[PDB]
């Protein structure tokens, strides 16, 4: 019931149709539409969905914490200033 | 750099590989730091050092100037006398070389030293060889002739001959047969 050729529409730039398609695919991936399309092929039971969401939240939090720890400790990775001691 | 064993002997202690590597890296940093003589001697305390002698020319009763040397190959020992001036004549055990060495390969081996330094026909050679076979005798005579001819070529030619292998004594000798096997390395047929 909406107007056509406004949503999920990418204009090709100088005929690089491959590049335009890759840009549209990246947009869909970033907006999560691909995830929804593929996960709605089969019904995920609510308990399974809750378990998956909890696991994803835990994994994201753990990855962020590990990345922050690595970035914080990267400063120590300089050359040894007290070589021989 | 001295090896870990040398460092342990110097310091009368026992050191691990990582400790030795740490000390070596520290010494390298000391060397690369434009260290003075006071530290260069310190480095040389831990430094360990890593040419062929030539026989002198002699004179005979006939008045010719000559040099004499010797060599060996496998179980053959040869002694060669090369005169400073000659006409390419080589006599082995009093026999001309083309008669004592009917095999062309042995004659090529004899030619190799003089040809390498471009001195074919410029010397006369008398060789006495004993033991081994034809090829072992040829190799021993070749080595002896090269060693004797070192007394007449320049030092640069001596180094070139050494780099060409004309002066290294071939250590390859027959390996002893061991019990329980057919030959030096040939095991018996492994039954099943």
């Amino acid at each position: 019931k909406h107007l056509k050729f406004i949503a999920r529409t990418v204009m090709v730039q100088e005929g690089n149709v491959e590049s335009a398609y890759r840009t549209l695919n990246r947009i869909l991936t970033m907006d999560g539409l691909i995830e929804d399309i593929k996960h709605r092929r089969y019904y995920e039971k609510p308990c399974r969905r809750r378990q998956r969401e909890s696991y994803e939240r835990c994994r994201r939090i753990y990855n962020m914490e590990m990345a922050r720890k690595i970035n914080f400790l990267m400063r120590k990775n300089r050359a040894d200033p007290w070589q021989g001691c | 750099w001295l090896i870990k064993e040398e460092l342990e002997e110097m310091l009368v202690e026992k050191l691990s590989d990582l400790d030795y590597m740490q000390f070596i890296r520290l010494l390298e940093k000391l060397l690369t730091s434009q260290c003075g003589a006071a530290e260069e001697e310190f480095v040389q305390r831990f430094r360990r050092s890593v040419k062929q002698l030539i026989e002198p020319v002699q004179y005979d009763e006939q008045g010719m100037a000559f040099s004499k040397s010797e060599g060996k190959r496998k179980t053959a020992k040869a002694e060669a006398i090369v005169y400073k001036h000659g006409s390419g004549r080589i006599k082995v055990n009093g026999i001309d070389y083309q008669l004592y060495f009917p095999i062309t390969q042995d004659r090529e081996q004899l030619m190799f030293p003089f040809h390498f330094v471009d001195r074919l026909g410029k010397h006369d050679v008398t060789c006495t060889v004993s033991g081994g076979g034809r090829s072992a005798q040829a190799g021993a005579i070749r080595l002896a002739m090269a060693k004797a001819l070192c007394s007449f070529v320049t030092e640069d030619e001596v180094e070139w001959m050494r780099q060409a292998g004309l002066l290294t004594t071939d250590p390859r000798v027959r390996e002893r047969k061991k019990p329980g096997q057919e030959g030096a390395r040939r095991k018996f047929t492994w039954k099943k």
